[PDB]
């Protein structure tokens, strides 16, 4: 019963309905109390979707208790299917739900309408958005998705990227981009922007590209569990792992590594004169695993400056940064907590902290540059222009997009206080 | 009875809270609400505002001994590193409600041990039994109750409404001249009223339908007039007033140039406006069939629909005699048939709670939130001509957009 | 009395283009100190080469006709350096506006034409015409009307070096005109070759890309090369899909458009966007840029257009047209300090321009960003920053809200528990 | 020689004017100029700073419109030196008649570090001369500190020469205008400031003797140069060693623990004009192979210490031209070519690890703490290239 003013990832319900929304004729009925649609206004308002997020909620209120609400269920879960006539059904439920023990399993289960039905019992309590989002989409792929006749051509099926999500919509496109240029065909991009025919074509393929371990490890591990197809380890984060997810996708589907090394400049842009005074700066480094983790190996090799303390609210992921921090030495702060990261960079006082948007409201009161590399976040974040994370062009962004804070601090310092 | 766009009563507290200054509004609940909390406050959560927000695990879920003991504990760490707050709130939520948290029962054994260094009072936010502004008015009549008790025949201001638009309502009052003012929502001490058996709740704000009922229990009289929301509502709103305390018309209309005319002006100022275009109002705020009204006699509204969360009848009485009988006043409205309606219909807005503006936006339908209207000053005179022209906003978007 | 300017001197902008062209050189008469513009393709927008330009930097003991001859011996050392495929004369005027022009070993190399010179008017430019008189001879000169190629072939014509996010509108913009089926024979302005600007004839219709610098380019190849260029420009969202229509009818195919990508007209939809109705915003910058913006912000945006002044009053009617089409008026001076005292004047609300019109709106506490030349190295980025097209347009509502998201939270920030 | 590198007499104008407050460093010309001074400054345009940029007889009558207009825009000057610049020289616009005739509590001073004339860090030799010629002589046997190094470290050389036993000091940097530094026939001058030739030679053509001056550089750099000042001074040798001692051994600690990946390096210095003092100060420390050693402006002079102590490796080419020199460096190929200009980053691009001397010259590496992360100046690009590679 904490104080805890700021959580970090939403309830997982809300990661829930990421994989919900992010496909095309996938309805998300939820047993939601009236008002838990605020979420609605995150997909349309955050995001800024043109459709309501198809999240059909219940909203029953204290006249419906009991079975009433149930009932309420029942009748949303029918008016989704007669109105917008969604090609699978998907339904789950929020905190509340769980508090009346909803069941939102066996009614849409009883409700008998012909369209797959998957079912989102997740813990809400226990869990933040970025389980939600994983759980569901790996449930998505295993009611529908089955293994069948592979591809004519290799085929690199997208695993991970859900809608709402920090930079999903543009690394889908950047690593669509890479395997197509390389030769590999990419047959699906669940769960954003796919859909139930989608998700059963997922089958036909030779390798499952984990994009996002957050969102899609239990994905990627599922399907090469199943669908028969090696997933890939390195995600394309970073010059370095860039080239690595390059070479163990041209190995799985065995073709020449293709990369159109004319877009990448972060090695330029940083390995120069200019950005030789990173090189001794003292960087901390929380925020989501994967992406802060590879965020590390960008920082140290490619970027310069040194880094010091790294931590990361994701607990699932725990292990790999504590793997990162060990190998400069570091420690990784695995609670997700606030006020914790706030110690911490005074304590270990940096002058460029990359983590989330609490990251960067924490260093704005305190005075230090501060970059957005982490999933909660804003509308300023999710951007309508071309910036994704993942390939050269992810470098490229994760060049600049750090190197704002820097020049940030730079320029309010020296304005006015050297001149 | 289906689904229904409406948020919980705990997004009230992102205003409450900026009136009662001295306030710490203790949100209990799950992870959800607080997610609803930080989305709506945005950057506020950063500021430290007074939320705390704090949200109960799994292992507080179970039993009800340990919850109130955590809470306990975390309310005297809050009040040890803030000794600046004396009306303690200890909002329930729908988390809440469901495990049966008695927030009563914990400002009981709260005021027990902080004494009146610490006053706490307790309400509800939760979206079982509330709407997105009636926290505002179960928030109300969780000081009424406890409000100081007095014999002093008075008026008041009942409703939390912008200390902007409390100033301009006692500035015009004195203006005017009339009784005692005592502003019912006490951001301190130091403004606290007197209510009593002689007293009136001169209600302001629609949604406003438990505090009526509570300072009736204080056995006090109400203003039978429109809820102030506009030229006309708010003329009626004061003149019922003074009509209740006996002060002339000649001052009414001797000191109503700058004040009443103006207001009028500033709200029928919206050339495009909404003048003769059609609104359908989905369950937003209580609020609806206030805005109805003056949205048609002065705006020059259609009002297909008033749909609204609850209808009181007394209070919004003589403001539902100045609406339309077109308009239907359809409660527990189910959000899809609404839809359904809108897009039958074709109408230039439709103010929901709106999560679904957007969405309504793309179907090509003018859409306008009603959210911070409950937020933007919009009450009495000189704030209710931006009232209109935050309704007219919306109309000149689409007309640039389309 | 500029503490700030706004562009470079006319030398920087041909120093820009030869950047772009592997082995184009040019003999520039520029003193020791003239050569810190070397640094600025490399030090701003931070590439690995040495811009292809001779420089001969002539002393105190270098003053008069010893200067004419520097002037051949660095000619003919640059063309022994790395051997050149084109060479261009012209001087920063100081001590020579016109006086040492000596092409008698400038000609005289392996280099098929040697006329190619590129003159610049005597302290009456910026870097628009720097790398706009460079399209104007270096293509007037090295390109030859050669047939058009089977499929209907294009030129993405304007984008120089040094320029405002010129290398990602070059790639929206081709993306566009393949995905239509609209073939680019080069991108001559930037990023090509020599035998690629000899090879514009292979073009059924160049494609603009801006007025800066290769307005006079576009118009000379349609009066010359018999290949007109697209009128309109891909800057917002309406303009994309008139330039679209423009391609396509001169090219006589399917008007193709991937607005799949395309976000700012929705993202312009929602209703955290109609806060932003009627928000005054003042608008300087280069003209293309401010007209474009401009347009795109007083019908589909929400702001309403206060100010829209600039600094390239070259093509001055241009300018008060899209004015009067807000209904107003344009400051064409080339003073900050006007911009700073029409932004107090009006007191809006963005002040979208250049760097410097950033740091005076950071000095006045109004929000702002960055749409124009005028800017130092953050504004040159590694990611994919593509101002022209769909994503241009995209581009375009995420950078001019990202100030108001200061201006907004910020005032939150500060008023909520002060 | 053809073509040059570095940069024109402005780059000291961004120097000069942090320095010494109450001052006026209006360069005039075109926007290559007013450009160079735009960039290199970065925010300083932005922080509104004290200089500006100006827009025969024709000439000269607009040189006296504009510098009437110095003293309109900013009227609190009163110990202003405007600048020249190539376009200025070039009518060869004398600033000394327009100083004079608009003089008539107003006293304008000249200044012209034109690059055609100047070259990199030579305009704070010209200003620093200029701040000579018309000042008067004073009569007493005072020290009369010259250079416009940091101000921080200003305080370090005034405790450390006060400590020796001097008297006045009257640093010729006029920080402050009421702080006017005479020349005194007695008057014994040392040399913080190696590109201080046309200064230190304007000092002695008054009538100021010059002490012995090896540029204070950490360790020996400046060891030498207080030694020559003690003897000068006749400070007893365990008086000056005794309140001397202590610096020395902080900047040694500091070079050495600055300098650990700075081990087997051939550090080339194309044309900051500390090129024979840095070259000395990267001779001890770890692995120093120093190779060829350009200037834009050489003089042995008095200054001659420097080469004294600098070894036969390193050419000490005076003059050269960078589209040879770099056909030199391509054969060379030294493991750090720091580069003042002409090539620069690019030298980076072709695989030489690069280092650049503004960086040297604006920021503290004068003695002390200051000489100390002199060598971490210089292991900056090392640094880069052992990761970024
Ligand atoms: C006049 C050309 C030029 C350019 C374009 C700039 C801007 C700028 N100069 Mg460098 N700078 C120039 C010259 C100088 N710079 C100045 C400022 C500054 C410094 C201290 C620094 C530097 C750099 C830069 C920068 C990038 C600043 C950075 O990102 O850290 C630009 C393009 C930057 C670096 O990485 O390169 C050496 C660095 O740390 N300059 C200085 C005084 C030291 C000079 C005279
Ligand atoms: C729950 C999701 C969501 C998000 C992320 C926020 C923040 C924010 N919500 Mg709106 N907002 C949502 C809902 C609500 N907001 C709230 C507050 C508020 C208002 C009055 C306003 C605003 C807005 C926005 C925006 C735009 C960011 C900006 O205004 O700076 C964010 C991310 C903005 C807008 O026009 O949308 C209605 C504006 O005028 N929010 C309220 C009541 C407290 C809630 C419940
Ligand atoms: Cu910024
Ligand atoms: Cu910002």
């Amino acid at each position: 019963m904490k104080l805890t003013l700021w959580t970090y990832e939403g309830p997982p319900h809300v990661g829930a309905m990421r994989v919900a929304t992010g496909m095309t004729g996938m309805h998300y009925v939820l047993h939601a109390p009236q008002g838990d649609t605020y979420a609605d206004l995150l997909f349309t308002m955050i995001e800024r979707r043109g459709k309501r997020p198809p999240v059909s909620y219940t909203t029953f209120q204290a006249r419906d208790l009991g079975s009433d609400t149930a009932e309420l269920f029942q009748s949303a879960c029918r008016d989704a299917y007669e109105r917008f006539q969604p090609q699978a059904i998907m339904v789950g439920s929020s905190c509340t739900a769980e508090l009346i023990q909803d069941d939102t399993g066996g009614l849409a289960d009883a409700l008998s309408l012909p369209v797959p039905v998957v079912h989102l019992e997740l813990p809400s309590y226990q869990r933040k958005e970025n389980f939600g989002a994983d759980e569901s989409f790996l449930q998505i792929c295993r009611k529908l998705a089955r293994p069948m006749e592979r591809t004519e051509k290799v085929s690199c099926n997208l695993l991970g990227p859900t809608a709402l999500g920090f930079r999903h919509r543009d690394d889908i496109l950047e690593v669509t981009r890479l395997l197509e240029g390389m030769g590999i065909a990419v047959n699906a991009v669940a769960p954003m922007g796919a859909s139930p025919a989608d998700i059963a074509r997922l089958g036909a393929a030779h390798f499952n590209v984990l994009l996002y371990p957050e969102t899609g490890e239990s994905a990627a591990r599922w399907a090469e569990k199943t669908l028969k197809q090696p997933y890939t380890k390195t995600v394309p984060i970073g010059v370095g792992a860039t080239r690595d997810f390059v070479a163990e996708v041209a190995a799985l589907a065995g073709v020449a590594p293709v990369a159109d090394d004319s877009r990448l400049r972060q090695p330029w842009w940083s390995a120069s004169v200019d950005s030789t005074y990173l090189t001794g700066k003292r960087v901390f480094l929380f925020g989501d695993a994967t992406h802060v983790i590879a965020a590390a190996r960008v920082a140290r090799d490619e970027m310069g400056f040194e880094v010091v303390g790294m931590g990361c609210y994701n607990r699932e992921f725990a292990r790999p940064m504590r793997a990162a921090a060990k190998g400069y030495g570091l420690e990784a702060l695995v609670t997700d907590d606030y006020l914790e990261v706030e110690e911490a960079i005074q304590a270990l006082a940096p002058e460029l902290i990359l983590g989330t948007q609490m990251e960067r409201h924490i260093a704005k009161r305190l005075g230090i540059p501060c970059a957005v590399i982490s999933a909660p976040v804003h509308v300023q974040d999710f951007p309508a222009r071309y910036s994704p994370q993942m390939g050269f062009e992810g470098a490229n962004v994760l060049f600049d997009t750090w190197i704002h804070p820097l020049t940030m601090g730079l320029e309010e310092h020296l304005l006015t206080m050297f001149r | 009875r289906g689904q229904r766009e409406v948020f919980c009563g705990l997004t009230g507290i992102i205003w409450l809270h900026r009136k009662m200054q001295d306030a710490f509004f203790l949100v209990v609940g799950s992870r959800t609400c607080a997610h609803l909390l930080q989305s709506a406050a945005g950057v506020m959560i950063f500021a430290e505002p007074r939320f705390g927000t704090a949200v109960l695990e799994e292992k507080d879920l179970a039993g009800l001994a340990d919850a109130n003991a955590e809470l306990d504990r975390e309310v005297d760490r809050l009040l040890a590193r803030r000794p600046d707050i004396r009306q303690l709130f200890l909002v329930g939520s729908c988390p809440s409600e469901v495990i049966k948290l008695d927030l009563h029962r914990a400002a009981e054994r709260l005021s027990a041990h902080h004494g009146p260094a610490v006053r706490v009072y307790n309400f509800s936010g939760s979206g079982i039994e509330t709407t997105f502004t009636q926290g505002e008015d179960a928030c109300l009549a969780s000081i009424v109750p406890t409000l100081p008790a007095t014999e002093a025949r008075e008026l008041l201001l009942v409703g939390a409404l912008p200390d902007v638009v409390e100033d301009q309502a006692v500035s015009l009052l004195t203006q005017l001249g009339i009784g005692p003012v005592r502003c019912l929502p006490a951001h301190h001490a130091a403004e606290a009223p007197g209510v009593g058996p002689n007293t009136v709740f001169a209600l302001v704000q629609p949604f406003l339908g438990d505090t009526h009922g509570a300072l009736t229990r204080r056995g006090a009289r109400h203003i039978a007039a429109p809820f102030p929301f506009g030229e006309e509502g708010t003329t009626l709103w004061l003149k019922a007033i003074a009509d209740e305390f006996g002060v002339s018309a000649e001052t009414f209309e001797a000191v109503t140039a700058a004040p009443r005319a103006r207001a009028r002006k500033a709200v029928a100022a919206a050339s495009e406006g909404l003048r003769g275009k059609s609104v359908f109002f989905l369950p937003d705020s209580q609020l609806e069939p206030s805005l109805a009204r003056f949205l048609t006699r002065e705006c020059g509204m259609s009002a297909v629909e008033v749909g609204t969360p609850f209808l009181h009848r007394g209070i919004l009485g003589p403001d539902l005699d100045l609406l339309a009988e077109g308009p239907v006043l359809s409660e527990g409205q189910d959000v899809e048939r609404q839809l359904d309606r809108v897009r039958a219909a074709r109408p230039d807005l439709t103010v929901c709670g709106l999560g679904l503006a957007n969405p309504l936006e793309a179907e090509g339908f003018t859409t306008k939130w009603a959210i911070e209207l409950v937020f933007t000053p919009v009450h009495f005179y000189e704030q209710a001509g931006d009232l209109a022209g935050l309704f007219s906003r919306p109309v000149r978007r689409r007309a640039i957009l389309r």
